[PDB]
RNA sequence: UAAUAGAAUAAGAUAUAAAA
RNA sequence: UUUUUUUAAAUAAUUU
């Protein structure tokens, strides 16, 4: 068509259309032949695949790309002059136009710069993929969380495979990247070592949320969905803290249990989920997998400008 | 890149718009550009006027938001010195903020839109039409400050200060505000013919297409057009000679001796015919009412090695003039529905309608295309007339489509218009074949509407 | 150096000016599209400023607002011209937009029974000449004595008045300097006492006498550029000859509609010379106006 | 190394747990600047929480300047800082020091707000009487610098100030002086009488007070000459012991004045380029321009200054090698070395030069004979053609003009430069030439451009002199122009000021007068 | 405890409408 | 071929 001589250099209206990735943070995407300078120690993989948890060694950005994502994150939360390309959003909390004292954000790769830039970082995906044993790796969906200072809540425990369930095979991980030092006393990650492989597998009874209570009961639900083998192994491997700098990593098991602590210092703490997907995986149900997107029938490959393939081994 | 102040930085991005706007469109240009431009803060620094408004500028030109941290350290400065924003840089900040839509870019805008009202007196050549230029790209509706500037223009025009380039951009100015003075563009039409050879037919086309869209309804002035193009064929490019087939099929006059020579030339130039080209050409056919078919069958053969080149308006038109025309391709047919189901995210609100339409009066139906048309229908029915629901539910009725997730949304909107809906006699025939459909049981309010 | 100028009235031009004589409005609105054509194609002239039209003709008089003495923009007093105020309000808000003084000074507005007008001053050389007719009296002669003349062995500015008599046209109209050394003066009768004047009252002066014929209007932008683009009317093809002669460039121009109306070439345009203040010491750019590299080449 | 008390409270700091006022930030960032022992500034963890800590704290404590500090100190790091921007005062919180603290503020910290200015001024008049004297010469200071068109107020507060002549200094004199004549809209009688009085108490002055005055009057214009008068006369006995920059002042209010009176001048310069090495960059270049405006740059003159403009000659400011370029032409001395330095800076800086500068070190450099066996043609051809969108008509003609005569050939460029200038029509004949000369130089064009050329020059050929007839015939017949109406205007005005023709007649002009 | 300034410059199609 | 203007204007009506 004809694209006025104002309009020629303007972005599509939602950034999933953009084939590839921008360089905003760092510039383009290395060479078919230079992705392997990212690759991971095989020792991380192995501390990965038995606690179900790992942290990479190194920082994944610097800091001046973390003061960029933190400008990000407080735009995304404006909630007087709201963000531009909001409805391209799977979820907010701001639909009630009110907000809180937490803010969770879904899919915001597809509404600001940087942040789908952060999707197709290299020192994450190939980690991803090499813990998804060498495979093509989709973006599943990203998540952000803010937390209010002196008053921030905390999410209790909870397995992120069992908001999957219309995905049919475990095929999973994800990562967790700190946009401010984090620590016990400001929404530390907290996780039980060996806990991915307990029921055979299988997903442990949802918790119960009762809000507007303490932190302690909060987190202490915990012996209320587990049995007494689980108990057990908790008691000789009680739930251990995180500290995150400002730019750490850290990859998890979606089958392990996770929870994060609450905020009691004096400024507001945010933090970033990433969720990773293999190449064989199949829907259960017919229709859409998340809201307004492209909708699949049966056993269908999951593909689409939706889940776009961020690395391919060949 | 680092030992640059903001100035130079400013300096280099406008060369890089200027570049990228005019001379190619390479997507390395535009990346380069980005990634400089998200690294770079007005802060603690002293910056002229120019500086900021053309950061400001060429930030937004190039995507950026008005999320951005750079447009809003531009914004707030303009906010706070508003008299250090003088009519050199007033056409800047407005063209920046004319796609911008928040509070603080309405308030700029209105802002220098007084400005600009009450120095309209004092504006010379280049000042008028930059700003006239810049208040056409965004909507407003300042009809004072119009009339003060179509003044200034025309006693600046009276002593002959304007050229080619000049006339195109103040003819497309005043014909995108849709500001009908028959005046104004008199006066601009006798300073082209004072100018006479200085006008090439690069600068002349554009000079038509405004003057046809304008539709000032004066039929001695298209003649003199006419004329005056027809010497000019000969020199066309096949783009030009798409953009006058619709101008002149916009003046609505017939010009028997000009739509000959022009057929003649657009067959000659057949093979560098895009889908744009082919889809306009077959618009202004079937607004002007002629009926060629020697270079009708030319033009669908050439559309059928483009169809991959086809977009969702192109489609869409291209579709509709041949159902009017009554023309049958059942490949061109059967390839234009596959592609429009392939692309059937990009309809806008009325191209869906029109396509869904022109689709179901001829007998063509195919599931590929019916489907996913159906299922994009809900995010547009928000944005729809009572007639054009009228022509997508009667389309949609023709597909045997009976989801109430697709059918809620356009009887809701039916129903919300049902005045309009029912006292448009043209499609009286339409109302009886629906609901001979879905019948009287689906939404009964609007069978009771319909008995009465 | 800017030129400001003021576009005709169309609807409202005088059919029938002073003295019965006929005028012909679309030439008039030609002629004044060649002038300015003219002043355009000048290059001395940095910019040259339209000002929309206003109703009365007497509005085409644009140069009897003020007066340019030196670095002082001197108000013409407001006695005579009580409905064009607001006209000169207007030409002062152009003339605040192109960048010139904020305000005029309003030396002579305040004295009382000053009776003068933008036109019987010549910007001679080594000070200026007004001329002692009706329009302008004793008491303007001597408030533009004390406020500009002063006597030093450098520090010298001249005023001369000149006698002329009470029919003779406003002195700017057919006496004034051009060139450098050459008196442009009507073959008249009050061009000659003005020159013999001139003579006079300054002795051992050299610089050479033309003149022209009657009628024809005249118009040269006096400066230390030495810019020799005078502009005369299309008919006399003499003066123009004589104008070639002395070594400067006449530059024809129809003037035939304004003459009838009773305006002259001087009294269309207003010609400032504006500055850019220069905080702290600073020496701004100035646009060359000779050759480079002489000796090489 | 952070030993484990250090380390403790370096975490306790780094997790935004401690409360920050903003003294205390005050203290560690000074401590940082002066000492670096501890590696503050080399921990971006440990700055970002004090800057997090700054944000969240009531700056109105501390001065201005220490806020503007503490903003500096994390820019340097590389922390986008900014203080806060203080609130005016409302209800009882009037008082005339905290209506000077805003504008302080907003002067110190640069963020300039105009309606902010104007709010603080509506509220400041009915007080003025109040006013202390130091604090009306602060008010007109601050105006002064925030640029404020409100020549109103300034004007009551400068009479105000007038009113205490005796309790004032001569430091507060000239502040009041400069800052007085730094408002654009002030009337001109207040300024007479500032003037008058500084006209007095004159061999008080400083040379503080001196430089005040020099700026001051360098501003005014002529129109005060008489004042500058009783100045020159002043320093006629200190003259022989002078700071360079008084001098350079000096000779700058020289310029400006239109002086006259040349043994002043003379003994000025004469006293001025004996220090004359003293000088910076931008006063050597100011002494330089200053000079060459008067007329007094003989032999020893010019290879002085050049000599002391040689040594930044290695590392000039790209807006300062044009003017000494400049002044390098129009004067009979040789000046090779320095044009050679000045060529191989301009090459280095070929890459930020603005289209205005490019244009004006092309036009200098036209008619330079050495000038055209160098990389600088070629590289600044290629810059001019990249550049030819952001030229105005003054540049496109300026850089035309300087590459046709610099025997630069590229029909590319040219054609460009033909289409650029054909955008905005050519007011004057001097802007039009240069495409001429360009196009000339291949010596063929498209059939519309030579006709829209001829469309272009046909009017001008009224006002034109003879010899600019004959080279607009050369240049069209070495275009081959066929148009009648061209010939037809370039032949009458010939016959006008030649009338009728002659065998004598040059055989060119006769052919002009076939109107071929 | 903290205060110094320079530059003048123009790109161009959104699918509508009754009388010297 | 040419045709245009320069107030502080404040009195509609409703249960939306």
């Amino acid at each position: 068509s004809y694209v006025l001589k104002f309009l020629r250099g303007q972005l599509p209206e939602d950034l999933k259309d953009v084939n590839g990735a921008l360089g905003c943070l760092y510039g383009t995407l290395p060479d078919v032949d230079e992705f392997g300078q990212f690759v991971i120690s095989p020792d991380v993989v192995n501390s990965f695949h038995q606690f179900g948890y790992v942290k990479m060694p190194i920082p994944v950005l610097d800091h001046q790309q973390i003061d960029k994502l933190a400008d990000e994150v407080n735009e995304l939360a404006n909630n007087v002059e709201h963000h531009p390309k909001t409805e391209r959003l799977y979820a907010t909390s701001l639909a009630d136009l009110t907000g809180g004292p937490l803010f969770f954000c879904q899919g915001q790769w597809r509404a600001a710069w940087g942040m789908h830039d952060l999707i197709y970082l290299p020192t994450i995906t190939v980690a991803a993929s090499q813990i998804l044993n060498n495979s093509l790796v989709r973006l599943w969906y990203d998540e952000v969380f803010m937390k209010a200072a002196r008053t921030g809540p905390c999410v209790p425990w909870q397995q992120n495979y069992a908001r999957w369930q219309h995905t049919k095979p475990v095929n999973h991980v994800t990562v967790m990247i700190a946009l401010d030092t984090m620590n016990k006393d400001r929404g530390a990650p907290c996780l039980v070592p060996g806990s991915h492989r307990w029921r055979e597998g299988g997903l442990l009874p949802p918790v119960s949320y009762d809000p507007t209570k303490d932190e302690a009961h909060q987190l202490n639900t915990i012996w209320e969905i587990i049995n007494e083998e689980e108990g057990e192994m908790l008691m000789d491997t009680p739930p251990v803290t995180v500290d995150l700098r400002r730019g750490e990593a850290l990859l998890i098991h979606p089958l392990t249990l996770f929870a994060t602590h609450g905020n009691r210092s004096l400024d507001a703490v945010r933090c970033c989920f990433i969720h990773y997907m293999g190449e064989k995986t199949y829907a259960v149900q017919n229709g859409p997998l998340l809201p307004h997107t492209t909708k699949f029938q049966a056993d269908a490959m999951i593909q689409g400008p939706f889940y776009p393939v961020v690395f391919d081994p060949a | 890149v680092s030992h640059l102040s903001a100035r130079n930085i400013a300096t280099e991005a406008l060369q890089m718009k200027k570049l990228h706007q005019e001379r190619g469109g390479n997507p390395m240009l535009a990346q380069q550009a980005r990634r400089v431009l998200f690294a770079t803060s007005i802060a603690g620094q002293n910056l002229d006027a120019r500086s900021v408004a053309l950061l400001l500028n060429t930030a937004v030109y190039f995507g950026m938001e008005s999320d951005a941290k750079l447009v809003r350290e531009c914004i707030d400065y303009c906010l706070k010195n508003d008299k250090l924003i003088t009519v050199d840089v007033l056409p800047i900040v407005v063209t920046a903020c004319a796609t911008l839509k928040s509070r603080d870019a309405r308030e700029v805008i209105e802002m220098q839109a007084q400005k600009a009202a009450r120095n309209a007196k004092f504006l010379d050549a280049k000042d008028v039409t930059n700003i006239i230029s810049a208040f056409s790209k965004t909507g407003i509706n300042h009809e004072k400050l119009f009339a003060f500037l179509s003044r200034r223009v025309q006693t600046l025009a009276r002593v002959g200060e304007f050229e080619a380039a000049h006339l195109v951009i103040l003819a497309n100015a005043f014909s995108r505000l849709r500001y009908r003075d028959k005046f104004l563009f008199g006066a601009i039409a006798r300073r082209a013919m004072s100018l006479r050879e200085r006008v090439t037919v690069n600068e002349l086309v554009p000079l038509i297409v405004a003057f046809s869209k304008i539709g000032l309804k004066d039929p001695k002035l298209s003649k003199r057009f006419a004329t005056k193009a027809m010497e000019y064929v000969d020199q066309m490019n096949a783009e030009q000679v798409a953009s006058m087939f619709m101008a002149f099929a916009y003046f609505g006059i017939r010009y028997d001796q000009l739509f000959g020579v022009l057929t003649n030339r657009a067959v000659e130039l057949i093979d560098e015919f895009n889908a744009q080209y082919i889809s306009t050409t077959l618009n202004a056919f079937q607004r002007i009412g002629i009926n060629n078919p020697e270079l009708f069958d030319n033009l669908a053969e050439r559309a059928l090695a483009v169809v991959q080149d086809h977009d969702a308006r192109d489609i869409s038109k291209t579709v509709t003039a041949l159902a009017h025309f009554g023309l049958k391709d059942e490949e061109l047919f059967k390839r234009l529905a596959s592609h429009a189901a392939s692309i059937a995210d990009q309809f806008d609100a009325m191209g869906l309608v029109n396509t869904a339409h022109a689709f179901a009066r001829t007998n063509f139906l195919q599931q590929d295309m019916a489907v996913a048309l159906s299922e994009r229908s809900v995010y547009v029915c928000r944005l729809l007339d009572a007639g054009e629901t009228r022509r997508l539910l009667w389309a949609l009725a023709k597909f045997q489509v009976r989801d109430p997730k697709i059918l809620t949304p356009v009887f809701n909107r039916c129903l919300a218009l049902h005045y309009d809906f029912f006292a448009d006699p043209t499609g009286s025939e339409e109302i009886e074949e629906i609901f001979d459909f879905y019948g009287p049981n689906f939404c009964p309010p609007l069978y009771q509407l319909y008995i009465s | 150096l800017h030129a400001f100028v003021r576009s005709p009235h169309y609807r409202t031009i005088p059919s029938a000016g002073p003295n019965g004589i006929v005028v012909n409005r679309d030439m008039l609105v030609h002629q004044f599209r060649d002038f300015y054509k003219t002043l355009q194609h000048c290059s001395l002239v940095d910019k040259v400023h339209l000002m929309s039209e206003r109703p009365s003709v007497e509005a085409l008089r644009v140069a009897d607002q003020m007066v340019s003495i030196g670095a002082t923009f001197l108000e013409m007093p407001l006695t005579g011209m009580e409905h064009r105020a607001t006209e000169f309000m207007e030409s002062m808000r152009y003339v605040r937009g192109a960048g010139g003084p904020s305000t005029l000074a309003s030396y002579l507005q305040d004295t009382e029974n000053c009776r003068c007008n933008s036109g019987d001053v010549v910007c001679l050389p080594n000070g200026i000449a007004v001329g002692h007719g009706p329009r302008t009296n004793a008491v303007a002669h001597t408030t533009l004595k004390q406020l500009f003349e002063v006597k030093d062995d450098q520090f010298s500015f001249d005023v001369f008045t000149l006698e002329q008599e009470g029919d003779a046209p406003p002195l700017g109209d057919y006496f004034g300097f051009a060139g450098s050394n050459v008196l442009l003066t009507w073959k008249d009768e009050h061009g000659l006492l003005a020159v013999d004047q001139y003579q006079q009252k300054q002795p051992h002066t050299e610089m050479n006498v033309v003149y022209l014929e009657p009628g024809c209007h005249f118009l040269s932008f006096y400066g230390v550029d030495h810019t020799i683009d005078v502009l005369v009317q299309k008919g006399y093809e003499r003066s123009m000859d004589s104008i070639a002669a002395a070594g400067l460039n006449p530059i024809p121009v129809q003037w035939s509609e304004m003459d009838k109306l009773g305006i002259s070439m001087r009294a269309a345009v207003l010609p400032l010379k504006f500055f850019k203040a220069n905080v702290g010491g600073m020496l701004s750019r100035n646009k060359s106006r000779g050759a480079r590299w002489q000796t090489h080449q | 190394a952070r030993p484990s008390a250090l380390h403790l409270i370096f975490e306790r700091c780094k997790l935004n747990l401690v409360e920050f006022t903003a003294q205390d930030v005050y203290q560690i960032c000074t401590t940082a600047y002066n000492m670096d022992t501890l590696g503050m500034l080399q921990d971006p963890d440990f700055m970002r929480g004090l800057h997090d800590a700054f944000r969240r704290s009531d700056q109105t404590v501390i001065s201005p300047f220490q806020a503007n500090l503490i903003a500096d100190t994390f820019r340097k790091v590389g922390i986008n800082s900014m203080p806060k921007e203080v609130s005016v005062p409302e209800e009882d919180a009037i008082s005339p020091e905290s209506l000077i603290l805003v504008l302080r503020n907003m002067n110190i910290t640069k963020q300039r707000d105009e309606r902010k200015i104007n709010e603080v001024l509506k509220l400041m008049f009915p007080i003025l009487d109040e006013f202390s004297p130091t604090q009306l010469s602060l008010t007109v200071t601050e105006l002064a610098r925030l640029k404020s068109t409100n020549a109103d107020f300034v004007g009551k507060l400068a009479k105000r100030i007038m009113e205490y002549n005796d309790d004032l200094s001569a430091l507060d004199i000239s502040s009041a002086a400069v800052s007085l004549a730094y408002c654009p809209g002030i009337s001109h009688n207040i300024l007479y009488r500032m003037m008058q009085i500084v006209e007095e108490r004159m061999g008080e002055f400083q040379p503080e007070d001196y430089i005040n005055v020099l700026h001051a009057l360098n501003t005014l214009g002529p129109k005060f000459v008489n004042t500058f008068r009783k100045i020159v006369e002043c320093g006629l006995q200190h003259v022989e012991n002078m700071d360079a920059v008084t001098l350079t002042n000096y000779m700058v209010c020289f310029s400006t004045m239109d002086y006259k009176q040349r043994e002043h001048i003379d003994i000025y310069a004469d006293a001025l380029v004996e220090v004359a090495t003293d000088l910076s960059e931008k006063d050597l270049v100011m002494a330089f321009i200053a000079l060459q405006r008067l007329r007094l740059l003989s032999d020893t003159m010019f290879g002085t200054m050049a000599s002391c403009v040689i040594r930044y000659a290695a590392k000039m400011d790209p807006r300062n090698i044009a003017p000494i370029m400049d002044i390098c032409s129009t004067v009979p001395h040789a000046s090779d070395h320095l044009m050679k330095v000045l060529m191989d800076r301009a090459v280095e800086c070929t890459r930020i030069l603005t289209a205005n500068q490019l244009g004006d070190i092309l036009d200098i450099l036209g008619l330079y004979p050495p000038a055209r066996e160098h990389p600088l043609v070629q590289l600044f051809g290629k810059q001019a053609r990249l550049r030819l969108d952001l030229m105005g008509p003054d540049a496109l003609a300026n850089a035309t003009r300087g590459l046709a005569n610099l025997g630069y050939a590229d029909p590319e460029y040219y054609a460009q430069a033909a289409e650029t200038g054909f955008r905005y029509g050519f007011k004057d004949w001097t802007l039009l030439e240069p495409m001429l000369m360009g196009l000339s130089i291949t010596g063929q064009c498209p059939p519309t451009m030579v006709r829209v050329l001829g469309s272009h020059i046909a009017p001008m050929a009224r006002s034109m002199s003879l010899m600019e007839i004959e080279r607009a015939n050369r240049y069209l017949r070495r275009l081959g122009c066929e148009d009648d109406f061209v010939y037809k205007a370039m032949a009458s005005r010939v016959l006008q000021f030649v009338k009728e023709v002659t065998p004598e007649m040059p055989e060119d002009l006769q052919v002009l007068l076939q109107r071929g």
